[PDB]
């Protein structure tokens, strides 16, 4: 509404805006081994897939734009646009070569020979699958038979499980006893990769990057710069990819070496180990404290008083000081003139304090009066008796009923829509 | 305890003595006034979350409307319970109340807050969670090592507003009520305060419960001693244990538990990928972060609505209790109640109010018959073919002589024409006996 | 204002319920028709389910508030019925239950969604000081008033009713005798007229 | 009837609470077992939530 009636109103709590922004990433400068992973002369077979640890490096991944072109690049648990603003805890690259038609099988919750028998992904998988054609490299005339896949297995693989065993598969009932024959197959079969095959039968090199985010110490970081650390000011911080707003202060908490963050029972981050200097910093929200607005009617006047609960006025956390600032027990009142008199309450501030609009015209704040103060002449042998009386008619108003209401669900929720 | 009672068609039991018993009734009056900042509970220090929350302004407005109604209701409850009397009566400097000792319920000017000693005890038994209302930002920033619950509440937009009337003002109101009901009786509740000696007005009350005033004047010392001993017993009982005031501690604990549960409920995903806004915003772009933030907003709004509904129900309960407390203040402090067991067990003589945190404590002074004695009785006596019935009393006999006595105290009187009244002959009435009726000269 | 508050609360609740139809509740729009014209039932069913859940929740919130308000109104109506029984259909001895002062009677008046009681009460007006005694000693006996109080205008002792100054001369029928006149404290000396 | 109303209200509330287990609530089915037998935990977690 454009008009406010006389009274006191609870507005939003006192807000402090961040003054500046900081970024704190680990002090590392080496580039991640993009060449050793993507520019590898000799990839692995899918049944024996190569896992490589990546640690203590900067993941720029703009050096791949010059040469590398990726047919598929799908990221799970993280948006591709945020990869430059994050740090990754324990990073593994799983590399292998498969058929083109089987690249779709490298995904959570898939089925097929590759998914079931060779390489299985979890659905609680945070990471990025990358695949690109390698016909010019992994295919030669007459067939490149160096790349193998498991065709037969008794049961499906568990996620991120590797099976390199070459025992003879018993498809039938009779045992095989370590020799091939009818219903006794060698489990591994070689891809026939020729340069003249269809694109679905051409070799594809696949790299699966598995990592976690914002739960543990990280040594693989994005290419962001690092800003000087500032304390005791509301700032926008970015600690190892975790963004936020608040005040950073020194901490007495002693983190174990494997810990990076600390959390409330509400799971919001309290403490963070600064990745540059190994110290613990407590994070505090920089907005705090109730604020109330005392006003007469907007038709009466446009002046207001502000009661800042939980501040002391005897660099204050107030919107504007001005004059007529004084401390009550309900908080600091700004914009109201204290008076020594006591009247009946008009606008209850609280803690025995009330306010009014008085004449020149201004908002005054006072201690409310409980009533006329008197005594009575008590004595052990004195009585007071009425010699007259009055007949008084008083009025008591009592609600009895309220409006009876009916609701049509189909019409409130699904008004004139049949499918709804 | 399993017992019987010796009923007979001509046997009565009448008390020959009495006791003055002071009982305690504890009633909640108000609860903690609470305000909620939606933007800060749901979307703490996140601007995009606030922009997404902007479309739920109607929901948050109705939440805050309900909570504001609760707060105004609490202030009104306190006003109705304690501000019934418009004038602040003072205690006389002299305490010649006919041997009655009110020093332990009247205030003293030694301590700053002019509270009686019993009021001080009541204050000390129940422990407030807030213990003030000024929790500065520097203080909450300095005790991060401590897991202070008030700071955690206030950092999530959950504030406790102060009551309008402080404990000093409520104590002043109770002191005024004591002064009015001691120096004037029930006259100050019906209009202007009319003074009266305390003994004469306790005798008025004795007449009110059906006992003749001469009993009080003949046993004034005993009655005063019994009242003082009962007050001392109340004092010792309050100083012994704190479980008597559990009704108010339940209110305080319920409010604190509700706020703490509301804080704890911020760890739920509500179907999103995380319970933390910052993790979602640092892991996803606004593109699909808006979906997760919408899920979180819906869930946290629902948590707030649940809290407000519980608070409304608790406010209804507290309002019922406060209405009862106001009725007791009117009918037992400002008057003498003939309703049975409304104010203490026994025949109600009077009552004294005492302020307590979020509540009131009524000391109900009641008259309890003590030492019963058996007598044989008759509905009427035949004298000269007529039937005599007592006016306000009962016929009794100690075996040989027939007397007429008042009902709640053994004060036998010789049968006389003024004691009784005559109606009809003495054959229709059954149980009638034969005796003489003395006619005064 | 107590009845206008009820009317305003009901109207405000209904208007808020109307206003709450503009919320997306996580769907792509707050309008059924826009969703159905922009998407086929294929994925429109999901958005419509979101909207249905949200609007059901709004209705449940409204009904809960109405139930609580109904409980409050029922408490008020029970009080009004008790006052109708005890003050219109009778005379109440309960203090401040029906008006300030000693209740004489009451009149009901209908009002929208409520009742208005005109409580006619008796209020003492003009108090006067007197000196008093619990009893008087006449001939070694103690006389107490039956329904009244002993007062004196300085010289003579009268017996008067309690809520009105109607002094009467002390007489055997005004008082009653019990015991001697030493145990009672505050007792004074005066004569008691015995009628012929 | 005043006491029978209390009994009936309690019984009706409990029976309504039992009946309300047939709602999908936006999921693909109202039965946990059907969801778990038709989908892996992968996307069954969403419907169960
Ligand atoms: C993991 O190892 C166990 C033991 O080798 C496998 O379980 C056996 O599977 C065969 C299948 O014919 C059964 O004959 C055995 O009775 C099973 N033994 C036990 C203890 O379970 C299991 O299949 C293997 N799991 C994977 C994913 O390879
Ligand atoms: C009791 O009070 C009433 C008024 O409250 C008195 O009546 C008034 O008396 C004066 C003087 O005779 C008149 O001028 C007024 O017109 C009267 N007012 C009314 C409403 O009648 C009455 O005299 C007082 N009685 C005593 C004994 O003091
Ligand atoms: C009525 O009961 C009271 C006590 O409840 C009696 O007062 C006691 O009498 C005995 C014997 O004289 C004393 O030892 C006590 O000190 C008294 N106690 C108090 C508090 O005064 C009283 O005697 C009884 N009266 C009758 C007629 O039986
Ligand atoms: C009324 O009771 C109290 C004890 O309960 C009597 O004793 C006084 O107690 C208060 C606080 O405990 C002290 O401040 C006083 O100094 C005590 N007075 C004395 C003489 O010791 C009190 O005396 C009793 N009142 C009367 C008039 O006897
Ligand atoms: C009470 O007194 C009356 C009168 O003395 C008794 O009535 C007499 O009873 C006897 C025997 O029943 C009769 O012979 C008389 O004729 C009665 N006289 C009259 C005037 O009625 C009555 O019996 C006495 N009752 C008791 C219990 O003693
Ligand atoms: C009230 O009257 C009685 C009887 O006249 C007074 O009692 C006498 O008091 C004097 C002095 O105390 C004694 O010399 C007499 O022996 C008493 N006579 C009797 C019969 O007791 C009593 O003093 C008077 N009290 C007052 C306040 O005037
Ligand atoms: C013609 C008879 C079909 C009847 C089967 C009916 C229902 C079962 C559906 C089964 C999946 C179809 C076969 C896909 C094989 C996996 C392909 C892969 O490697 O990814
Ligand atoms: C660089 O890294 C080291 C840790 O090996 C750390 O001590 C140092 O603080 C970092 N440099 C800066 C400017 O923080
Ligand atoms: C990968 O190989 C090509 C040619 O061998 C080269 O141009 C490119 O720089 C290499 N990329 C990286 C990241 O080493
Ligand atoms: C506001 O003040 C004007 C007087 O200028 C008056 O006409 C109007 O009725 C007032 N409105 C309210 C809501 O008080
Ligand atoms: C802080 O406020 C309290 C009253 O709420 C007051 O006692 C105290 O003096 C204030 N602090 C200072 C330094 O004045
Ligand atoms: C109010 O009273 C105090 C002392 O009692 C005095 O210092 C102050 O000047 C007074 N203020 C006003 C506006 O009268
Ligand atoms: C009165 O009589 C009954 C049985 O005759 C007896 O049990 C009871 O104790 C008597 N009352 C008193 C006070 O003795
Ligand atoms: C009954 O009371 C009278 C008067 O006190 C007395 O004369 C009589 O002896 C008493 N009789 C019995 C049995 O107590
Ligand atoms: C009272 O009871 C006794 C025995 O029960 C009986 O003998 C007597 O007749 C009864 N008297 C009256 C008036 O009922
Ligand atoms: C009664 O006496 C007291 C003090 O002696 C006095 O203040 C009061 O005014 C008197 N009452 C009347 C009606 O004059
Ligand atoms: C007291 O009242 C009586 C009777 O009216 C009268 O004779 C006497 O003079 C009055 N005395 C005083 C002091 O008023
Ligand atoms: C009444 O009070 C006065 C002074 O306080 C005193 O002189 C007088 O003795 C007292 N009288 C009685 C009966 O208490």
């Amino acid at each position: 509404s454009f008009t406010v009636e006389k009274g006191i109103y609870q507005t939003s709590n006192f807000r402090v805006q961040p003054t500046e922004s900081i970024v704190r990433f680990p002090n590392i400068t080496n580039l991640c081994p993009f060449g050793e992973v993507f520019n590898a002369t000799r990839f692995a077979s899918v049944y024996a897939w190569n896992r490589k640890r990546i640690s203590n490096c900067v993941a720029d991944y703009s050096v791949l734009y010059n040469s590398a072109s990726f047919s598929t690049f799908k990221c799970y648990g993280v948006s591709p646009t945020k990869l430059n603003d994050l740090c990754f805890t324990n990073v593994y690259a799983d590399s292998f070569v498969i058929r083109g038609d089987e690249v779709r099988q490298i995904a959570p919750g898939q089925t097929g020979k590759i998914a079931d028998y060779n390489y299985k992904l979890p659905c609680d998988f945070t990471g990025c699958v990358i695949a690109w054609n390698s016909n010019n490299l992994d295919s030669k005339v007459g067939g490149n038979y160096n790349y193998l896949y498991r065709l037969f297995r008794k049961s499906n693989l568990k996620p991120f499980e590797r099976d390199i065993s070459t025992e003879i598969y018993q498809a039938g009932s009779t045992p095989c006893n370590g020799v091939e024959g009818f219903n006794c197959y060698f489990p591994l079969q070689s891809y026939g990769f020729q340069p003249t095959n269809g694109v679905g039968y051409q070799p594809y090199r696949v790299v699966v990057l598995s990592f976690e985010l914002l739960h543990a110490p990280a040594t693989v970081c994005g290419p962001k710069k690092s800003t000087n650390l500032v304390k005791n000011k509301c700032v926008n911080f970015n600690f190892n990819g975790l963004t936020g707003t608040g005040v950073l202060t020194e901490s007495n908490k002693k983190f174990l070496p494997f810990q990076q963050f600390g959390r409330d029972i509400a799971d919001t981050t309290d403490a963070v180990r600064d990745p540059q200097t190994l110290e613990i910093l407590d994070i505090t929200p920089c907005s705090f404290g109730g604020v109330s607005v005392i006003t007469p009617g907007t038709n009466t006047s446009n002046q207001v008083a502000v009661l800042y609960q939980d501040v002391n006025c005897t660099t204050w956390r107030v919107y504007s000081t001005g004059s007529n600032v004084f401390q009550t027990r309900a908080g600091c009142l700004i914009g109201a003139e204290h008076v020594n008199n006591s009247y009946e309450c008009d606008i209850p501030i609280g803690a025995g304090i009330c306010a009014s609009y008085q004449t020149s015209q201004s908002i005054i704040a006072y201690t409310m009066s409980l009533g006329a103060e008197n005594s009575v002449a008590y004595s052990n042998n004195s009585i007071a008796i009425p010699t007259n009386f009055t007949i008084s008619v008083t009025t008591e108003i009592l609600p009895v009923s309220m409006t009876k209401t009916s609701v049509d669900c189909t019409m409130y929720i699904c008004g004139d829509s049949t499918e709804c | 305890a399993e017992n019987s009672v010796a009923y007979s068609n001509n046997s009565i039991a009448i008390p020959t003595n009495f006791t003055i018993s002071v009982t305690t009734e504890i009633l909640p009056v108000s609860m903690t006034k609470t305000s909620v900042d939606c933007t800060m509970y749901i979307c703490g220090d996140s601007t995009e979350c606030s922009n997404l929350l902007l479309q739920y302004g109607s929901f948050c407005t109705q939440l805050n409307r309900a909570l504001t109604g609760i707060a105004v209701e609490q202030d009104k409850n306190t006003q109705e319970v304690f501000a019934q009397v418009k004038q602040i009566y003072k205690t006389p400097p002299i305490k010649d109340f006919g041997g009655f000792n009110f020093s332990q319920i009247l205030p003293d000017p030694s301590k700053p807050s002019k509270r009686s000693f019993i009021e001080d005890l009541l204050f000390n038994k129940v422990t407030l969670a807030d213990a003030g209302f000024i929790k500065q930002y520097g203080d909450c920033l300095g005790d991060i090592a401590a897991r202070d619950l008030i700071c955690a509440q206030k950092f999530n937009g959950l504030t406790v507003l102060p009551p309008l009337l402080t404990d000093e003002m409520i104590a002043q109101y109770t002191s005024a009520l004591l002064a009015g009901t001691i120096t004037s009786g029930w006259t100050f509740g019906a209009g202007a305060a009319l003074q009266i000696p305390f003994a004469m007005q306790m005798a008025y009350r004795f007449n009110g419960i059906g006992v003749t005033q001469n009993v009080l004047y003949e046993n004034q010392k005993l009655i005063a001693n019994q009242f003082n001993s009962a007050i001392g017993k109340i004092q010792d009982s309050l100083s012994s244990t704190a479980s008597a005031l559990g009704k108010l501690q339940d209110v305080v604990n319920q409010n604190a538990q509700a706020l703490n549960t509301l804080v704890k409920q911020l760890s739920s995903n509500f179907g999103a990928i995380s319970s933390v806004l910052n993790d979602i915003l640092s892991r996803l772009d606004k593109c699909e972060a808006e979906v997760q933030i919408d899920r979180l907003i819906t869930g946290r709004l629902q948590s707030l609505q649940t809290y407000v509904t519980q608070q409304l129900i608790r406010a209804a309960e507290i309002r019922a209790s406060a209405n009862l407390a106001a009725t007791k203040m009117s009918e037992c402090v400002l008057g003498q109640s003939k309703r049975v067991d409304f104010c203490g067990k026994g025949y109600h003589l009077m009552s004294f109010p005492q302020s307590a945190p979020h509540g009131v404590v009524f000391l109900h002074v009641t008259y309890v018959p003590a030492q019963e004695k058996n007598f044989t009785t008759a509905p009427a006596i035949c004298h000269d073919g007529k039937a005599h019935f007592p006016r306000e009393g009962v016929f009794v006999s100690n075996g040989t002589h027939w007397f007429v006595t008042q009902r709640n105290f053994y004060e036998p009187q010789i049968i006389t024409t003024d004691n009784t009244f005559v109606s009809g002959n003495c054959d229709v009435v059954i149980g009638i006996v034969n005796n003489t009726v003395y006619d005064p000269l």
